[PDB]
């Protein structure tokens, strides 16, 4: 029985208040028809007895109060499935936008969506050859992992994020990824950049793009990312596909965030962000991972602009306690021409343990591991006093640190944008990367692979 | 019975009329769906309920039913290697049952098996006056562990009739004749979360806990019933920490909250611990574990039940006579649902937002754990220490939560991203961390060893502190413009660092380390300090020592990797070392 | 005579709220008598025609409205004084729990008291002798002091507290301190170690306890202090004894004084404490001193954290303004190793002009603690001088007062907690160090002194 109500109470900027009302849910979604035709969508934010509080996603303008209609829908806000949603591009709430045939959606899901029982889940450990071997060898990349890359304005994050969804697949194996693409509160230039090399790689053809752009309602923007993934467990959990979630802006959604959140007239946390910022940004990276029983799998990569160069920064900083590890890339490396400018200190993986030794390389390269990290950290503390000062303490043990960093960033770190290297590939170069060091320097606990390759 | 009526729902917060009869931090089923919710504040007959499941798709005019009682727990036989939710919810049977792999709302399923038979062991004779705490018998839930039935607090009496067979936790086993008159009893008996377990006196921490860390139990030691704080940055090692001591500490049981964090890392735990066997009993990881389980993107009120629970746990095998370890990971997101409901009541901050009985909260949960006697004629001996991991935002633990936390606790392992960036793990910085048991350990470790262990500590502490000092000089003037004997400070200091605090988890042999394995250890390398220190006094320059000693350094750099059962190698290198420097 | 009342209107944390009652009085004692038949109390907090808002100590947890009653006792909370308090220890609200008889008071007393007449007060002329030099000496303890001690999470501030009252005596006939512990929500542990301490010298015989831990309810802490202080000026006013108040903790105080401050929305002052922080401590720490043509007295040595080590922070900045000076202990000396971690740079005393001199303590009190202090001051800044740049910018001047400033807190601030100095032998310490400096750098000494002292 379709329900509408057709006197408005009392409008409070954002907020508005109807009356009389019965059987309506919280988080219920609403829609506004205004006098001219337009029709705006609203959520249910609180309810006490006959009364609702709703907040319309579009804005109160114009909005009259006796000659106006709100209809209750029955349901929180969904997203329509199907089998056809693969190749096509939709909007922030789920909307074709491509101008292509519209589907009829087999069924609406709460983009909500469910917690995965962890006793249900099933813990990520196979290796994705992402082909850059910053990632592949120290911050290995696993099918499940929720692997964020943190940037700065201006450095090329969107290159690195096009780039791993060219060449990123797992090994011998026929699985492809289908990519799930999220852009978030983007300008038109930005989001066309996307279009543009998604139709030249004939990407599009094998994936679904959400696109929420700039001057979109900020509720919009907020809903981008479970209309993303809802699709992605979609997609995965019920068609049993490999699924590659991208999203950037995440700055963008936590500034949303702050904005809906002063308009409901919440009181601002650390640095006037909302408390919730965890628990909220959580929602989105947990719904990553595998399940017992269950064929495919759901992979997030989220992307964002660290403000002001800070990783203290509330955005970055909660997202580094809930994913499982992150890439940072740094204008120090960019600005000598590094792509990606990735700096392996700062970065980590909490999934790496089973992802190598596995699928690669059972130590050959694993073991390497945990040495070119603490290498080129005194590599790095060498490099920073000889430079500015004089001759090192030792041109065999502190200035032999020296020669195994800018070769090894400016060819180790370097690849290319649109350039793919194998693992293989890259344990071929890393032993080779290691230019020039003698034997004396590797301190590992192996002899073995120190003389089967240079 | 008074059935009452929701009349506002906002997030976690509901509130409903017609509940005169109701009282406070009583449960309450709430809605069409019947999820679970406790009431917190009452205004006449409307009550504010703070509801431990997702509230969306609920509204007013739907039913609530109080329970009549608090936030229980189910305490009896096969509680042991359960993966519980934050109000106790078997998430195993809850898979079965709700035949789903994902967590749904409004279905109850008891915390236990009813329908189980256990062998129950009566071990007291009929005619003998009993009260709370007194055992009447065991169960052997484990191999290890004896679940030892109980006398539940509020009943005094004599045993009528008692004896051994094959019961259930429903059946009546024994039965107590009382003033009030007769009372049967069972396995298994229910405790309210948010009310400490009665006991007769809290007892002084004096006894150090084997974590096998040996940064932690040599310069930071812990006592079984003690009370630990992790706090530092993202991607530090606090978790790490936790699951290292939850499977190598010398305790009986362990009981591991995972408090809003991620569910690959309860999934990862339940998985690995029941392969994870201990050589000389047998028994796995699992079989003196409870797990707890309510991650970031479950129910946020559910985070704080998640904390109550698990701590009654603790304190049910607590009163057994039983060591217990309780590991919440992590208290900061227990915090945040206090925010979280307070500003959903209207209530007043505060700092960074959190409930200004915040303080009063955490201070009652670490007082709920130490070293007691627990109630019976026997005053058997029992104790829970308590590991707590805190995240502060960009690693400033000037925060409330962490500040309100070092003022309770008398152990603080600061962790250091800079030290993580280096990979050094465990990140703790051994300069700013203390622990105020470090004196009575010391005389502990001297007793139990016979050895000057505690002058060892002090000495390879003034070390490391003396390095700093000396870290400062390097960077203002060259490093060559120091005498041999600080030259000689810093390279013992390396190895200090780098040989003995540095301690990979995911090495076989280095995940762990003994007490005897962690004396000769350090021992190896003072015994190089000394060694060296004298070689100087007689002539001898700093670089021919160092050249003349690659070797046997090397051996000293690999102690930690030398097998348990072989200890010998280790003891051997401070006879090397004599005569090599000797040869010098 | 007065009645209870079943008109309990909302129970919400720590507050009551009750209805249509008549004849209730502000600051009144209630008691709360639940359906189980359980007693909790406390104390109105403002009434206004038939209503009144009380605070309940022990919480609110667990009672049914519909079941339980109120009563209103006609009285503000009292204390039971007797000489039999003595050698007995009470909790929170001043209730045995020792195990022992009930005390057979001699009368009762409103916790509150009353505030003394600055005209019938008696100045406090009387130095103590705790035996500590950083105190004797520099910043001097005087009978009838409100002198606190303003410490840090982990640092030894109950063994500074135990050592005073252990070894505190003035130079004349009496040697006889009554010790009035009050602990405020302090932990176990730190609670024993007062204990097992008063135990082993004895101290228990002869003191009064008050003890509220930190698994006690939060809102009794309020009550605490009052309680004891009112003990403390019983024994002291009305039998003659001279008392020594020892309280912990201070900041455990100004918490729970906020939890009721935000429970009734009040508005906050400066970090969410109450604008009334300062007057409500004022009316515990003002409560000391001496009166005129009576024999015995009031010394308060109160005991506060500062958080996150700040003195700025407002309980221990307020409590700066109220007290008359303050003990500090910092991070610094506690890691040097420093016994007690005194700083006296921080540090006051505002009674010690009138408390030393000749004939009390010797002639050369004041000019050595003034020639000590800025000494070591300068030697500090010399030290920093010597950090931040090289020991070869330093002056053959600046390496003789930084090495002054190291020697003072190794051999003259660092003497350890359980040996006690003499005021002659402190004095004596003193021109031992004088000794390091030049002659002519004394510029805070006569020549009288200069010429009679090394
Ligand atoms: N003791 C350790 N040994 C080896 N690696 C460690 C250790 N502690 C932490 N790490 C590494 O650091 C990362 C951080 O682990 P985790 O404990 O999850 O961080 P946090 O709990 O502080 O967020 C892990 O992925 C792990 O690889
Ligand atoms: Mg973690």
């Amino acid at each position: 029985m379709i329900k509408e109500y057709r006197t408005i109470k009392e409008v409070v900027g954002p907020l508005m208040a109807v009356e009389k009302v019965s059987g309506v849910k919280y988080e219920e979604l609403i829609e506004v028809r205004m006098q001219n035709g337009e029709i705006r969508r609203g959520q249910v934010l609180e309810v006490q007895e006959d009364k609702a509080m709703v907040q319309i996603f579009e804005g109160t303008s114009g909005i009259c109060l006796k000659n106006s209609s709100v209809r209750f829908l029955g349901h929180p806000l969904q997203l329509g499935v199907s089998e056809d949603m693969i190749g096509r591009v939709f909007d922030g709430l789920g909307r074709p936008k491509d101008n292509g045939p519209e589907i009829l959606p087999e069924k609406y899901l709460d983009i909500n969506g469910e917690v995965i029982n962890p006793i249900a889940r099933d813990y990520p450990d196979e290796f994705i050859q992402t082909g850059i071997s910053a990632i592949d060898h120290l911050n290995t990349l696993v099918r499940g992992q929720k692997l964020p890359v943190f940037s700065g304005s201006g450095l090329p994050h969107k290159e690195l994020a096009a780039q791993i969804a060219r060449q990123a697949t797992v090994l011998d194996s026929s699985d492809d990824f289908a990519v799930v693409f999220a852009a978030i509160g983007i300008t038109f230039e930005e989001a066309e950049f996307f279009m543009e090399d998604f139709r030249q790689t004939g990407a599009i053809d094998r994936s679904v793009m959400f696109m929420n752009l700039a001057n979109d309602p900020a509720i919009e923007r907020i809903a981008t990312p479970r209309m993303a993934l809802t699709a992605a467990e979609y997609l995965a959990y019920e068609k049993g596909m490999h699924v590659l979630v991208i999203m950037t802006d995440m700055t963008n959604y936590a500034e949303a965030l702050r904005e809906i959140s002063a308009a409901r007239r919440e009181v601002p946390g650390r640095r006037g962000y909302p408390g919730y910022l965890y628990t909220n940004l959580a929602t989105l990276f947990e719904r990553a991972g595998r399940i017992r029983g269950l064929k495919g799998s759901v992979t997030q990569i989220p992307i964002l602009t660290m403000p002001e160069d800070d990783k203290t920064h509330p955005i970055p900083d909660l997202t580094g306690y809930i994913t499982e590890g992150q890439i940072i890339l740094t204008r120090e490396l960019y600005k000598s021409g590094i792509q990606p400018p990735i700096d392996v200190l700062p970065s980590l993986s909490r999934l790496k343990d089973k992802g190598t030794g596995a699928g690669k390389t059972r130590e050959d390269h694993a073991a390497t591991m945990n040495q070119l990290f603490a290498a080129y950290a005194q590599g790095k503390q060498a490099k920073e006093l000889a430079v500015v000062l004089g001759e090192s303490a030792l041109s065999d043990i502190d200035k032999i640190y020296a020669k195994f960093a800018e070769r090894f960033e400016n060819e180790y770190v370097n690849q290319g944008f649109y350039t793919n290297r194998t693992i293989t590939e890259t344990l071929d170069l890393g032993w080779e990367l290691l230019a020039m060091l003698p034997r004396t320097e590797l301190k590992r606990i192996k002899d073995d692979l120190l003389d089967k390759y240079l | 019975m008074q059935i009452g009526k929701i009349i506002k729902v906002s997030g976690p917060l509901v509130m409903a009329e017609n509940m005169s009869e109701a009282c406070i931090q009583d449960m309450c089923l709430v809605g069409d769906l019947g999820v679970i919710g406790e009431i917190i504040e009452m205004r006449q007959d409307v009550a504010s309920i703070q509801v431990y499941e997702e509230t969306s798709g609920i509204g007013p005019g739907e039913p609530v039913r109080s329970t009549g009682e608090a936030l229980s727990v189910e305490l009896g036989p096969g509680i042991i290697s359960q993966m519980f939710d934050g109000i106790q919810r078997p998430l195993d049977t809850f898979m079965e049952v709700t035949q789903s792999n994902f967590l749904g709302r409004g279905v109850q399923l008891p915390a236990l098996d009813h329908e189980k038979q256990w062998w129950f062991e009566a071990t007291i004779e009929e005619g003998t006056e009993v009260s709370a705490g007194d055992i009447i018998g065991y169960v052997d839930e484990t191999k290890i562990i004896q679940h030892k039935i109980m006398v539940p607090n509020g009943i005094k009496g004599t045993v009528q009739k008692i004896e051994s067979g094959s019961f259930t936790i429903d059946d009546p086993i024994c039965v107590i004749e009382t003033e009030q008159g007769l009372k049967e009893l069972t396995m298994m008996q229910k405790w309210p979360v948010r009310r400490g377990r009665p006991i007769k006196q809290k007892l002084n921490p004096d006894v150090p806990m084997i974590t096998g860390q040996r940064v932690i139990d040599t310069f930071f030691p812990v006592t079984k019933g003690g009370a630990a704080a992790v706090p530092g940055p993202f991607g530090a090692g606090k978790t790490v920490v936790q699951h290292q001591i939850a499977k190598w500490s010398d305790v009986d049981l362990v009981v591991y909250v995972g408090c809003g964090e991620r569910g690959n890392e309860m999934t990862d735990v339940v998985n690995e611990f029941p392969e994870l066997i201990d050589p000389n009993t047998g028994e796995s990881l699992m079989e003196r574990t409870v797990l707890i389980a309510n991650t970031s993107n479950m129910p946020v009120a559910a985070r704080e039940a998640s904390i109550y629970t698990g701590i009654t746990i603790a304190e049910y095998f607590r009163d057994m006579g039983y060591d217990v370890a309780i590991m919440a990971d992590s208290t900061s997101r227990w915090a945040e649902a206090l925010r979280e409901m307070s500003g959903r009541l209207e209530e007043m901050p505060g700092d960074e937002g959190y409930p200004a009985y915040l303080g009063s909260r955490l201070a009652e949960y670490y007082e709920r754990s130490g070293r007691v006697i627990a109630l019976g004629s026997d005053q058997r001996e029992g104790s829970i220490t308590a590991i707590s991991a805190v995240s502060p935002s960009g690693g400033d633990i000037s925060e409330p939560v962490t500040q309100n936390t070092l003022r309770v606790v008398k152990v603080f392992w600061g962790l250091d991203s800079s030290l993580a960036q280096k990979r050094h793990f465990p990140s703790i910085n051994w300069i700013q961390s203390y622990s105020l048991y470090s004196t009575e350990v010391g005389r502990y470790m001297d007793q139990i060893l016979q050895q000057d262990w505690s002058d060892m500590v002090t000495e390879g502490m003034r070390i490391l502190q003396e390095e700093e000092q000396l870290n400062e000089i390097v960077r203002l003037v060259g490093i060559d413009s120091l005498s041999d004997n600080d030259r000689l400070t810093l390279e013992v200091a390396k190895s200090i660092r780098e040989d003995y605090l540095q301690q990979n988890a995911f090495d076989d042999v280095d995940t762990f380390t003994s007490r005897e394995k962690q004396f000769n250890m350090l021992k190896v390398i003072l015994t190089f300090g000394k060694e060296a220190r004298k070689a100087l006094s007689l002539g001898a320059y700093f670089n021919e020592i160092m050249e003349g000693t690659v070797a046997v350094r090397e051996r000293i750099s690999r102690s930690k990797y030398i097998p348990e059962e072989e200890l010998a190698k280790i003891s051997s290198i401070n006879e090397e070392i004599k005569e090599t420097i000797q040869l010098i």
